[PDB]
């Protein structure tokens, strides 16, 4: 609902139109195995399992790259060196 | 104003030391018993005597502080006030305006009679031999 | 008082939500086991309830009424009391200043425990003295070496608690006749009609009592998402 | 510059001829280190300094009301050794004036 | 919405609000306390190799 | 203007011009590439650099003519 | 927990233990100073080795300052009392409260980390260029360590300023110190940095500003512009412990009070106006030199009237007190001290007496008095005051008239031949002499080798 | 709890392991020893000797010693 | 809530604990080495502060080491220097083209 | 404020006292040691004690 502050100017209220089951939520109550949130509906917690599996991933590739650019590529002295550093092609050193 | 003054400017709290002027004396007044006339000696002290909520101005003074921070409608200010709110906002826009209007036809006019004439048009031609374009603001010379 | 915040939304109302559910019980509670939530909603209910029937307001004296919207009749114990709640309170953020002590009349010094730190200032002008700072402890009468000026410990005590706005209430106010649900639905019946709600706290304290989303658009009501 | 609380002379007059100023001893008594039990354990040696404390005592008069230890600054006043929460409730600094209202007093 | 249900506040410091994501925070970075005196030993080292302070004896031998 | 400013004379090194006490090597400690250029010295880099490509080392920069890249703000 | 409190007592400890550990190494590099200066040649540092005379010198002047005395009397004491003298319960700022002790200690570990690695030179306290710049990496450690100490002073600076907001009492004189030598750092620092990281420019970053063409003068302006300052810092404190001290023992108001807080004001005014007088002999001008004389004696003027004030306050007190405790002794000790020290300090104040008096032993009498004997003995006298507040026992120091005779008449013996050894003449920051000056300097080291060993009788 | 009233309780009230002592000391005698062991070894680094002799960069009688 | 007696009486019947003995000035040059070589929780504490403290500087000295080693022997572009002038002496090219690139 | 850190707090009573098996009550560590040796001297001073007060302080030789 949100606020106290915010409200209808005309208090209406709709007589229900539909026959739609209750949520059962909607008629839940306060229990001792719920003393809290026994309004709201369970939902999945995705961030306990993507954000660790995306951290690593990130993490994997950030490394696996800086590790092949320094392995495949010839010396240099930065990572942009290594990969636009090299003399012009038919330049012998 | 911007910045923050617990006398004045106090916006974090609303608080004010003394009540609006639209209310009458009887109803509400600010806090001031310095003109209190001497006790009767036959009255007897029942409260502390100290200076708090138990004066009635005081206890009115407090409860209006906190109930004023809901009104319906907003308390518009005059004009006044308003201009001095955004004081700085507007003076700088106008600066502004002054940097492209004024300063820019002049610094580039300047800039053109230097190329053909090798140093500003506000400058004193030199005779020495010495090239390039010289000082700018001749009279810190 | 000076040093308090902004008012909060809660300090004009509480959201409807708050309500608790088993109004049949709410209404039968004693005060003193009604917590901070449930008795908010036990005076806004049945003092609402006495409100928004004009028909009866002529005829209920001003005990019942104040009674009905949960407001305390004054008296001088519980006078006393609530005025040295708000001296404690105001004296936190503000100074200390009032007339020169005497035996007849000492300084009071409002303490929740059995000690204060106190200082003696003197008295008014070349009569003030450098600061003098000592400990106010219960069941003395404090005597200033240099000005001789007298101060005693105000204690806000009462039977193993300390005196507070809910302490006040519970120990004077004394529960009236039981809160009869029919008033609830008598009154709800007047404003609540065709889809018209007028009177919104007793729609939803009705609904509780017929248990939980029957009246219409109340199952809508409590349906949420997240 | 203070120079003491200014006296009138009657109130100077005794209401008796014997009257000499009360010799009541000022000095607390005789102190050292706080000696503890070996057999108090850490709580009970709290206790034991809470109870030695100086600034906890007084002198009583001869109607009854005490002239307490008294300190030029607050450093004083907090138990000995400092605690970690020293003052809870706020020490109040008493201001006088002569300024009064009439909802105080009642005829 | 209780007032009383919110002592955490004061019960509890602020830079563990969080339960048990304050607390391993703290605790990972506790981890960390021999592998940097580890590094920072070897900082030391290096220092006292360069400057040819292990050849004290050997110098004069 | 500043992608076509005009040449400039070279400096004639004057009493207290171009003193160094020590090699530039603040921006690569343990590197230290271009010891003996200045930080933005691009001149004496990009002929530095040439130094260290003919050395089978590879360095970023400098290798492509400003008409033949974008942003460049000298194109005719 | 140890390292996670924020409790500002407990962090106040802290403070005044992490000063005595520091304390002894600078003691050790001030042992090593007169041990070498018993007689002409070397006996404790090989002359080939007298680069580590350099840094001893160097590191016992800047230890001693911003480690020892400055953390002791700016934050130990006012750490633990200032919130009590404050109706307040605890400090403003509880988290920075926390960092700045912890700063000291690794700015300390930084320091004498560099002894041990790095090759030991020296450049004097004041790290004058281009001496400091053309250094070894030693240098760069110390500057490192100046401005990590510099954060610590800053933050616990604006952590003072705030009791202002909070204060629920009155301003005591004690607290009006440590306010105005917060306000002092807050105008000091920033300079003292902005130079500082010019010093790093030329170490580090090929920067020019201390060669030909560019004035070495301009970092003495710029250094002693924080330098003054910083000695008007390290006393203030000094002077507002004095001040409880003596009402406190003696049961007597503070006579003056505001015109002890108007002087404490006028003192900062004068101090950050003042700072030419270190560079007589470098050729200012006529005129320059001339102010900077003129309002350097003016800064007796308030510093006398906090003197007499505090005579008063022991004048007329109980006979039937004890007046044998330490911290009585230590406070009466200061005025006595003090007094010596401001006074050679006007001595020196005249350019032309400071000619022949510049960068001599007697400009180091001048400033031992008044912090190696002032300082300390207020910071001492403080602590014992606090004896029961703070809590410490296990040392013999409240009632011992042994260790405050000694210690009175050593220090004396240390520093008194200084001032003679200035006219006749011998350098200060220097190693060998002539043998015409051995007597005076022979005095000065039996005095320092009996003052340690009345330090160990305490415990 | 009594136990948390005063500040460094366990020291307060003279219950404290001696060993808290110990190591404040040692951290002190090993500040000191920053100032004397890099004397002894730059003496000897420079000289080869971890002390002089006294007056020994002087000129000596025969029967100096 | 919680119920507790007044008082316990505990199993054994030593008194471990009490006033600390009169000691000298010089008590603590024997009594603190005791402690450390006598007592389980110092040496433990000990010994657990000097291996992992040495655990960790191994792996960061090896790797300065190598470091240190390869800075002395030169710059980077010194050490390709060397294996390009190997390659050239190898094929007996006066000029070859560079790593990575073909002819 | 409902519900705020509390401006007084009442101390909980302290844990249980300890004896041994014979009964005797245990001791704990307390470093207030009984010097020995043949002095025996007692110095007192009388010492200020706030502004209107002393106490008489003893230094005791054991
Ligand atoms: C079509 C689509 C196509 C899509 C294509 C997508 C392609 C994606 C590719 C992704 C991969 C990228 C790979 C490269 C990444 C960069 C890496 C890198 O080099 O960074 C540093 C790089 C310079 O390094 P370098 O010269 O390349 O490398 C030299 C080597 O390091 C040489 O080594 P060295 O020995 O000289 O170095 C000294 C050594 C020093 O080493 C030592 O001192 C230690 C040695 C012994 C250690 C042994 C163990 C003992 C214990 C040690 C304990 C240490 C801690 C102690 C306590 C503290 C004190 C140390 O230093 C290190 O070891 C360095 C690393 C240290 C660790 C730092 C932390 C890293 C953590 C990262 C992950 C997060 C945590 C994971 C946790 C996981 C938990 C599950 O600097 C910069 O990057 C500077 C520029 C700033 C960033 C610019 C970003 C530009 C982005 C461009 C975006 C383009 C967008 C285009 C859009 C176009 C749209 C059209
Ligand atoms: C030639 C062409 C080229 C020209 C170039 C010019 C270059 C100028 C560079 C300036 C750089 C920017 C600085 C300001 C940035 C912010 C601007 C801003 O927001 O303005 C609009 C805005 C207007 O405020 P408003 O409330 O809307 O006012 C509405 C109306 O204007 C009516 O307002 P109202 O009159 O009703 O009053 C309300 C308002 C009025 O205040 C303002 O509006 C301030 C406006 C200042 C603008 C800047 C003008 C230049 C100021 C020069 C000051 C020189 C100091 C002395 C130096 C001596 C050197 C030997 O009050 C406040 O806001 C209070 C602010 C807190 C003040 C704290 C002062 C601490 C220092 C006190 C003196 C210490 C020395 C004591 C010595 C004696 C000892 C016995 O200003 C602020 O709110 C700014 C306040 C926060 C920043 C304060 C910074 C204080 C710095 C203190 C330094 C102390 C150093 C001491 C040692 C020095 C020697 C060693
Ligand atoms: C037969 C021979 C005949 C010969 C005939 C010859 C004829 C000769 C004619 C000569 C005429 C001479 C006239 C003299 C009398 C003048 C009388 C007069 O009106 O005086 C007052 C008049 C104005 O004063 P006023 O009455 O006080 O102003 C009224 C205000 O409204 C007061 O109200 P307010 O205080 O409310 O004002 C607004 C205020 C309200 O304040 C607030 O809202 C509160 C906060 C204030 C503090 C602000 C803190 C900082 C704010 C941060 C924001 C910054 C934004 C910009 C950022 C820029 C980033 C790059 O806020 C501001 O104004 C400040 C904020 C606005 C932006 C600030 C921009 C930066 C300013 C600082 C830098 C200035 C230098 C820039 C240089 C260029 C760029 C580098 O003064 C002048 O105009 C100055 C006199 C100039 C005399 C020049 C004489 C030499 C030139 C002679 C030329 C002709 C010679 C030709 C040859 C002849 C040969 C024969
Ligand atoms: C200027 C001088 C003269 C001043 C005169 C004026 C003085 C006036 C009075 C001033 C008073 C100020 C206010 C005082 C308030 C005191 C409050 C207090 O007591 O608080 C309680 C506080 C803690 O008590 P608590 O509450 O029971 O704490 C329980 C613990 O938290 C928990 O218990 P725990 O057992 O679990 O504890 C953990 C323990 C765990 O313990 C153990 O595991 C111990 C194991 C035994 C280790 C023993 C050391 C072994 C050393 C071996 C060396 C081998 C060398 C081989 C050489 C070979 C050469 C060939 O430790 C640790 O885990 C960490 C230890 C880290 C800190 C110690 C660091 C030591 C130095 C390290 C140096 C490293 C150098 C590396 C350099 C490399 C460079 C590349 O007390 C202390 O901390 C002790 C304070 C003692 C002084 C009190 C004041 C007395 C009055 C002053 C006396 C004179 C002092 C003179 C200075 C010292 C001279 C040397
Ligand atoms: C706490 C430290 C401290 C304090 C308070 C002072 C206080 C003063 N100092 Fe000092 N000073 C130093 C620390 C300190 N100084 C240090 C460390 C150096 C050397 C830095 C270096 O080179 O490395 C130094 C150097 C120094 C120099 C020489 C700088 C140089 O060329 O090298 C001078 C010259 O005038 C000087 C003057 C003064 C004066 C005039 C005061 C005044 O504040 C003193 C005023 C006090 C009195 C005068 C006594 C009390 C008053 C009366 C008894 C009555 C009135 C008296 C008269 C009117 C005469 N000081
Ligand atoms: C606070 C600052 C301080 C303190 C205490 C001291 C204390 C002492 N100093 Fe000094 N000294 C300086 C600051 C200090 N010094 C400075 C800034 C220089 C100039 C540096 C330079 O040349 O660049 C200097 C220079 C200096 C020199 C000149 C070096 C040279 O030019 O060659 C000498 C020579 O003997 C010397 C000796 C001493 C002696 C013998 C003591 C002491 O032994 C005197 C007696 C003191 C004790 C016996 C210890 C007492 C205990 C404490 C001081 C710690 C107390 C701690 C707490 C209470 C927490 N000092
Ligand atoms: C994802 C990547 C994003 C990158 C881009 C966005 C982030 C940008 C962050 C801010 C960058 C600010 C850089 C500030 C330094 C600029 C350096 C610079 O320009 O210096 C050169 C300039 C002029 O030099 P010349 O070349 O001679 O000019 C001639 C003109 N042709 O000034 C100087 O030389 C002075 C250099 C001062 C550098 C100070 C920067 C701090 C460096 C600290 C190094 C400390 C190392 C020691 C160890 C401690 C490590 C903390
Ligand atoms: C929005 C806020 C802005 C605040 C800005 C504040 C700017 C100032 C901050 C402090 C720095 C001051 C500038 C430094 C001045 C140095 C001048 C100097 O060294 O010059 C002397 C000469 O200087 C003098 O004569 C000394 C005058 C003293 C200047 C002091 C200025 C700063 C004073 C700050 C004190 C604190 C504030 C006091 C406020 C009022 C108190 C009532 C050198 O002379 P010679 O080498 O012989 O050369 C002469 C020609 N060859
Ligand atoms: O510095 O005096
Ligand atoms: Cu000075
Ligand atoms: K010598
Ligand atoms: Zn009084």
């Amino acid at each position: 609902r949100g606020s106290v502050f915010q409200m209808p100017s005309t208090p209406v209220y709709p007589l229900t139109t539909t026959k739609k089951v209750a949520p059962p939520t909607a008629l839940a109550k306060r229990t001792p195995e719920q003393p809290f949130g026994w309004g709201s509906p369970v939902r999945e917690d995705r961030a306990w399992r993507v954000v660790p599996r995306n951290f690593i991933i990130l993490v994997i590739v950030y490394l696996s790259g800086w590790a092949a650019i320094k392995t495949m590529l010839p010396r240099g002295g930065s990572i942009l060196g290594q990969i636009y550093g090299g003399p012009p092609k038919g330049r012998l050193i | 104003k911007h910045f923050f003054t617990d006398g004045a400017n106090d916006y974090v709290t609303g608080w004010e030391n003394t009540p609006p002027l639209k209310f009458p004396a009887s109803v509400m007044k600010p806090c001031d018993y310095s003109m209190t006339k001497p006790i009767p000696k036959h009255w007897k002290l029942r409260g502390s005597g100290i200076h708090g909520p138990e004066n009635t101005d005081l206890m009115k003074l407090v409860l209006w502080n906190r109930l004023k921070q809901k009104r319906p409608q907003r308390e518009v200010p005059n004009i006044n006030y308003l201009k001095d709110s955004i004081r700085l906002e507007l003076s700088v826009n106008w600066w502004l305006m002054s940097c492209i209007f004024l300063w820019g036809p002049w610094l580039h006019w300047g800039q053109e009679y230097q190329k053909v004439h090798e140093q500003p048009p506000w400058a004193m031609k030199r005779i020495d031999g010495l090239r390039g374009e010289g000082y700018f603001t001749w009279f810190l010379e | 008082y000076r040093h308090w915040h902004r008012m909060s939304e809660d300090d004009w109302a509480l959201p409807l939500d708050s309500m608790p559910e088993d109004v049949k019980t709410l209404m039968a509670t004693p005060q003193t086991e009604r917590g901070f939530v449930e008795d908010y909603w036990y005076n806004r209910i049945r003092g609402e309830a006495t409100l928004l029937d004009p028909e009866a307001l002529p005829s209920k004296s001003y005990i019942a009424l104040a009674r009905d919207m949960g407001l305390q009749i004054v008296d001088e114990p519980s006078s006393h009391m609530m005025g040295l709640i708000e001296l404690y309170e105001y004296l936190r953020g503000a100074s200390f200043v009032g007339p020169f002590g005497t035996i007849e009349n000492p300084v009071l010094v409002p303490a929740v425990g059995q000690e204060r730190v106190v200082a003696c200032t003197g008295g008014v002008g070349d009569e003030e003295h450098f600061t003098l700072w000592f400990r106010c402890r219960e069941g003395f009468m404090y005597r200033c070496g240099e000005c001789d000026q007298i101060f005693m410990l105000v204690r806000l005590y009462y039977e193993d608690r300390y005196w507070t706005q809910t302490l006040v209430r519970d120990t004077f106010m004394s529960d009236g006749d039981m809160f009869d649900l029919k008033t609830l639905e008598r009154v709800h019946k007047m404003w609540n009609k065709d889809e018209m709600v007028r009177w919104e706290v007793g729609y939803w304290a009705q609904d509780y009592v017929l248990g939980k989303g029957v009246l219409p658009g109340m199952v809508e009501e409590h349906t949420r998402v997240n | 510059i203070y120079e003491g609380q200014t006296v009138q002379e009657s109130e100077l007059i005794p209401q008796e001829d014997d009257w000499v100023i009360e010799e009541t001893n000022f000095c607390l008594g005789r102190n050292c280190y706080v000696r503890f039990r070996e057999e108090d354990d850490l709580a009970r040696r709290a206790l034991h300094q809470m109870d030695s404390q100086l600034n906890k005592m007084h002198t009583r008069l001869r109607d009854g009301t005490v002239i307490p230890y008294m300190s030029f600054h607050p450093d004083e006043m907090v138990d000995r050794p400092a605690p970690i929460h020293t003052f809870s409730e706020k020490p109040l600094l008493k201001w006088t004036w002569d300024e009064t209202y009439e909802e105080a007093y009642d005829d | 919405i209780d007032p009383t249900k919110n002592q955490w506040r004061w019960c509890v410091d602020p830079a563990w609000y969080g339960g048990m994501r304050d607390k391993a925070n703290m605790d990972m970075y506790r981890l960390m306390v021999y592998p940097f005196f580890g590094y920072a030993l070897l900082y030391l080292h290096s220092r006292f190799k360069q400057n040819d302070k292990y050849n004290v004896f050997a110098k004069w031998r | 203007h500043q992608g076509t400013k005009p040449p400039r004379p070279v400096s004639l090194e004057s009493r207290f011009m171009n003193q160094r006490r020590y090699d530039f090597t603040w921006m690569h400690p343990q590197d230290k590439f271009c010891s003996e250029c200045r930080p933005v010295e691009l001149e004496c880099k990009k002929m530095c650099f040439d130094r260290y490509r003919s050395m089978d080392y590879r360095m970023y920069g400098f290798q492509r003519p400003r008409i033949q890249t974008y942003y460049s703000f000298s194109t005719c | 927990f140890y390292i996670l409190v924020n409790n500002n007592k407990r962090i106040g400890i802290y403070y005044i233990k992490l000063s005595i550990i520091i304390g002894i190494l600078g003691i050790v590099l001030s042992y090593i100073i007169r041990v070498e200066l018993y007689n002409s040649g070397n006996r404790i540092i090989k002359y080939d080795n007298v680069n580590y005379y350099n840094m001893v010198i160097t590191l016992h002047g800047l230890l001693m300052i911003f480690y020892i005395i400055m953390p002791g009397l700016y934050g130990g004491i006012p750490l633990y009392i200032l919130p009590i003298l404050s109706v307040i319960t605890d400090i403003v700022l509880p988290r920075i409260n926390n960092i700045s002790i912890i700063i000291v200690l690794i700015s300390y570990i930084v320091v004498i980390n560099s002894i041990v690695i790095e090759y030991n030179i020296g450049t004097g306290w004041t790290l004058y260029p281009p001496l400091s710049i053309i250094g070894t990496v030693i240098v760069n450690m110390i500057l490192y360590g100046l401005i990590i100490i510099g954060i610590s002073s800053i933050i616990s600076a604006i952590n003072f300023m705030n009791i202002l907001i909070v204060i629920d009492g009155i301003i005591y004189v004690y607290i009006w110190s440590i306010i105005i030598t917060s306000v002092l750092l807050i105008i000091s620092l920033p300079i003292l940095n902005g130079i500082l990281l010019m010093i790093l420019s030329d170490i580090y970053f090929n920067s020019i500003y201390f060669i030909l063409n560019g004035d070495v003068v301009l970092y003495q302006h710029l250094f002693w512009y924080f330098g003054h300052p910083e000695v008007y810092i390290l006393i203030l404190p000094a002077f507002g412990i004095i001040s409880i001290i003596l009402s406190v023992l003696n049961n007597k108001i503070i006579f003056g009070m505001k015109s002890m807080i108007l002087a404490i004001i006028m003192i900062s005014i004068l101090g950050s106006i003042v700072w030419a007088h270190h560079i007589y002999t470098v050729g200012l001008e006529l005129d320059t030199k001339i102010y900077f004389n003129n309002l350097t004696l003016i800064i007796s003027i308030p510093t006398g009237n906090k003197i007499y004030n505090w005579i008063i306050l022991y004048i007329g007190s109980y006979n039937i007190l004890y007046n044998g405790y330490q911290s009585l002794i230590f406070s009466i000790m200061f005025i006595i001290i003090f007094i010596i020290g401001g006074i050679t300090g006007i001595i020196i104040s005249i350019d032309i007496i400071d000619i022949g008096l510049h960068d001599t032993y007697y400009i180091v009498s001048h400033f031992h008095y008044i912090l190696s004997i002032g300082a300390v003995i207020s910071l001492l006298a403080g602590i014992l005051l606090l004896k029961d507040i703070i809590g410490y026992y296990n040392v013999i120091i409240k009632i011992n008239k042994y260790f405050g005779l000694l210690l009175f008449i050593n220090i004396n013996i240390i520093f008194t031949p200084q001032f003679i050894i200035g006219f006749n003449v011998m350098p200060r920051r220097i190693l060998e002499y002539s043998d015409n000056i051995i007597v005076w300097n022979l005095i000065s080291s039996i005095g320092s080798i009996s003052t340690i060993l009345i330090l160990l009788s305490i415990f | 709890n009594l136990e948390d009233h005063f500040d460094l309780a366990e020291y307060m009230m003279k219950m404290h392991n001696p060993m808290s002592e110990y190591l404040y000391w040692i951290a002190g005698f090993v500040s000191g020893l920053h100032g004397i062991l890099p004397l002894l070894h730059s003496n000897y680094y420079f000289s080869g000797m971890f002390l002089p002799r006294d007056n020994d960069n002087t000129q000596l009688c025969d029967d100096s010693w | 809530g919680r119920e507790l007696p007044e008082y316990v009486v505990l199993p054994h019947n030593q008194q471990r604990y009490g006033r600390d003995k009169s000691y000298s000035y010089f008590t603590c040059l024997w009594h603190f080495p005791k402690m450390v070589f006598t007592e389980k929780w110092c040496y433990t504490n000990i010994m657990w502060f000097v291996f992992w403290t040495g655990f960790w500087f191994i792996p960061n000295y090896i790797w300065w080491e190598r470091r240190y080693a390869y800075q002395k022997a030169g710059f980077h572009w010194e050490h390709t220097n060397r294996k390009l002038q190997a390659r050239k002496e190898a094929l007996g090219m006066d000029k070859v083209p560079a790593s990575g690139m073909d002819w | 404020r409902i519900g705020g850190p509390p401006v007084f707090m009442q101390f909980p009573p302290p844990p249980p006292k300890e004896y041994l098996a014979d009964g005797t009550p245990k001791t704990y560590p307390l470093h207030q040691p009984v010097f020995d040796h043949g002095y025996t001297w007692e110095h007192w001073y009388m010492t200020n004690a706030g502004v209107f007060h002393t106490v008489y302080y003893g230094e005791f030789a054991k």
